[PDB]
């Protein structure tokens, strides 16, 4: 199966 | 820090950077905190680092 999208990385910009 | 927790992995999952826990699908992540939302980190392959949530399923 395929690899789900990664989710936005936290971050502060 | 969470104690006693696990979770599985689903699919492989590849970080961009150190700060994140690579690992196999398989593999057994021990569990130490929740990030955000879509974060957890933990620790596997004798590495400590953050990675998603919807690469895992939490073990019971």
């Amino acid at each position: 199966k395929p690899q789900p999208a990664v989710p936005p990385r936290p971050s502060a910009d | 820090l969470i104690k006693h927790m696990r979770a599985e992995a689903l699919f492989d999952f590849t970080g961009n950077s150190k700060l994140e826990l690579n690992f196999k699908a398989g593999d057994v992540i021990f569990l130490l905190s929740r990030i955000n939302k879509d974060w957890l980190e933990g620790t596997v392959r004798g590495a400590t680092g953050i990675f998603p949530l919807s690469f895992v399923k939490i073990l019971k």
